[PDB]
């Protein structure tokens, strides 16, 4: 037959998946562009700077098109028609260069974010020595490109193969890395280590720093330049502290699972696991992905909906449309 | 078998 | 001749005017007598002082707490016992204040310094937080001991003052500018002219935007738009280009390949017209009134302070908008525009 391709899943279980799926896609979708034309409009609200702007922007860029690009095929040839996979090889191999360069924008994305929350607080000065609008648009600009460049090797490495019990079958194509089995072990490690190890010692470390600083400033203005704000020494520093720990916490739950699973399939021996790993990693490839999309959605409300003058102009710009 | 999907 | 007395009903402090004037290398002493309670503040001598705070937003880190606030100038008198240390003048409202006063009238009379800033606050927008943001002057009475720092709240009177502008005597040239296209991309550029009447202005009088279309190009029916930013930099903090719109005014000419155009354009920009917008320069507010758009400051004549102060500055921009050379207008992006900066200043 052809049931080596045959993903045992439960049906109602995948459609509880899909309908996960289809939720997260439909407000990570709504909220991302509404997030991006209400940043927009706060450059004509706020009207004062674009500092960070620009990589908020970028940031929910990237969120809004990572969505829309990987969500269907990601549905459909992975978690419902997993035999034939019927949209293109040229196709699929695009198709994980894309989710890779989106991974990886979102990525060091994040990390230059965190970056730049760090290097406010702690040189006050060299913000305003460097960052201009210039000096911002050649930085993302320089963070895009190089999260499409570091993405090149899996378009280099992710092939496709009619892997069935013949070569010609019903739908034996079946889109698997075609790579030899070191060359698949180093580019997924460095997949690995690049997307998420150093992002995760940059943005652990530097919000590590931030927050020390601002309880250290929380015990300093306990008791009570000066740099004081006495009804939000508790409540908005209380906030900030919060938001902090939470944009890290957010982000180390939600990507390691992910990248986990991928290294899960790296350091893999046929000798060495028998299926019933097998069905359990097919489910934890649901569970997986979802969480890896729920962090495309997650961010922009954690760094929008945490201030309330952007949830201000996004309930002016939500109510607008709607 | 070793799961095809990455 | 004021009157804001403690409200525990203690000192009546009594200062002259509230604007006060930017002279030539001085600005305005401060002066007024304080009518105190002689009986009712003992063991706790009168230590008047001046404050001149700074503030300011940070409107990316607001999210967290507030920014780094510092005080510039902060003078001490100690009014009551004032015997050795004596200031030699006496205003002619000193004069008649201790004629209309007794022995609880202690005086007092402030020198502010030179290079520093000027009554300027900042725009806040719908989250308030009490507190404004500019450079905001004041003037706190602490009857009390030496380090003492209480919060006799009713018993210590507040107030607040305003180091302003005027208009300079001799008003300056007649500014002008020109630059040809910067995207000129065929051998063949596009020159570019504008001016306007004066330099100075007082606040109400309306730009003068004498331009010229200079086209040699084949191409580029150029939308010309005008647009009237301030610049407030913010000097020893992080130098924040504020560059902030205040009342702009598009035009639908189009500019036909090899032809020319000039034309005036006039401009009054206003502050409840451009209302609602946090991180502008709104003028030295009162308690809450009708303050202008902030007149620009002067720079230092012998321009040698980079002093922790909030510089005012504003320049107009025409925007020749063409960018004929792409998809529709969009794709190429080009819009030449050259700027032509001008003053403000409310003349009194
Ligand atoms: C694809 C993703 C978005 C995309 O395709 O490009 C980004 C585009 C860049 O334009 P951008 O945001 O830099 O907006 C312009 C920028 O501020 C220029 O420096 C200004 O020129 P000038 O110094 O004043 O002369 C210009 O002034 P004016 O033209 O406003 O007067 C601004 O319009 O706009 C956005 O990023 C947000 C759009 C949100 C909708």
């Amino acid at each position: 037959p052809s049931s080596e391709l045959d993903v045992n899943t439960d049906i109602y279980s995948k459609v509880l998946v899909t309908a996960v799926y289809l939720a997260l896609f439909v407000v990570g979708t709504v909220g991302n562009t509404v997030t991006a034309f209400t940043l927009a409009r706060k450059k004509s609200l706020q009207s004062l700077q674009s500092t960070v702007h620009y990589h908020l922007g970028s940031l929910a860029l990237s969120d809004l098109l990572t969505l829309l690009l990987a969500m269907p095929v990601e549905l459909y040839n992975f978690i419902w028609v997993h035999h034939p996979w019927a949209f293109g090889d040229a196709g699929c191999r695009g198709y994980y260069f894309l989710r890779d360069a989106c991974t990886y924008a979102t990525a060091l994305n994040v990390a230059s974010l965190s970056v730049e929350r760090y290097l406010a607080i702690c040189h006050p000065f060299k913000a305003k020595t460097l960052m201009s609008r210039s000096r911002t648009k050649k930085f993302i600009s320089a963070i895009w490109l190089a999260s499409a460049l570091l993405a090149v090797p899996m378009l280099f490495t992710m092939g496709e193969q009619n892997r069935s019990a013949d070569g010609q079958h019903a739908g034996g194509l079946v889109c698997t890395p075609t790579i030899h089995t070191a060359t698949v072990k180093v580019v997924i490690q460095v997949n690995t280590f690049m997307s998420f190890i150093f992002p995760m010692v940059v943005i652990s470390v530097l919000n590590t720093i931030i927050a020390n600083k601002l309880t250290v400033m929380v015990r300093q203005a306990a008791e009570q330049f000066s740099m004081a704000i006495e009804p939000g020494r508790v409540q908005a520093l209380r906030h900030g502290v919060r938001v902090l720990r939470a944009v890290v916490i957010a982000f180390v739950v939600c990507w390691l699972p992910y990248h986990v699973r991928r290294l899960m399939f790296c350091y893999i021996s046929d000798e060495q696991w028998t299926p019933f790993l097998y069905d359990f990693y097919h489910y934890f490839y649901m569970v997986t992905n979802a969480l890896f999309y729920v962090s495309s959605t997650i961010n922009p409300i954690l760094y929008n909906l945490v201030s309330a003058n952007f949830r201000h102009i996004f309930l002016a710009t939500l109510a607008c449309l709607c | 078998r070793r799961p095809y999907i990455l | 001749v004021f009157k804001k007395a403690s409200p525990n009903g203690k000192l009546t402090v009594y200062l002259g005017k509230r604007d006060f004037v930017d002279h030539i290398d001085l600005v305005d002493p401060v002066d007024g007598v304080v009518l105190v309670d002689p009986e009712y503040l003992k063991e706790r001598r009168v230590y008047v002082t001046l404050t001149v705070a700074f503030r300011y937003g940070r409107e990316d880190l607001d999210v967290l707490g507030l920014t780094f606030r510092k005080d510039l100038f902060v003078a001490n008198v100690q009014s009551f016992p004032p015997a050795p240390e004596d200031k030699k003048p006496l205003t002619r409202l000193q004069e008649r204040l201790i004629k209309k006063l007794g022995e609880h009238a202690y005086p007092f009379t402030f020198e502010i310094p030179p290079n520093l800033p000027s009554s300027v606050t900042l725009q806040p927008g719908p989250e308030d937080t009490g507190k404004a943001l500019g450079v905001d002057y004041e003037v706190k009475a602490f009857v009390a001991e030496n380090l003492e720092e209480k919060i006799h709240k009713r018993n210590s009177v507040r107030l607040v003052i305003r180091k302003v502008q005027y208009a300079p005597e001799r008003p300056g040239p007649q500014p002008t500018a020109e630059t040809t296209r910067q995207f000129l991309m065929s051998d063949k550029p596009l020159h570019l002219e504008a001016s306007l009447d004066k330099e100075i202005y007082y606040h109400g009088e309306p730009i003068s935007v004498n331009v010229h279309v200079t086209n040699n190009t084949n191409k580029t029916v150029k939308k010309i738009k005008i647009s009237v930013r301030q610049y407030a930099d913010i000097v020893l903090f992080n130098t924040a280009q504020y560059k902030v719109p205040v009342a702009m005014e598009e035009a639908d000419d189009t500019v036909a390949p090899s032809s020319t155009f000039s034309k005036v354009y006039t401009l009054t920009p206003f502050l409840a017209n451009n209302r609602e917008k946090r991180g502008l320069a709104l003028d030295g507010k009162l308690k809450h009134e009708d303050t202008n758009l902030a007149s620009s400051t002067l720079l230092r004549e012998g321009a040698n302070r980079e002093i922790l102060g909030i510089i005012v500055s504003y320049k107009v921009k025409v925007k020749l908008v063409v960018s004929r050379g792409g998809l529709l207008g969009d794709l190429a992006s080009s819009d030449v525009a050259v700027e032509l900066p001008f003053t403000l200043m409310h003349p009194k």
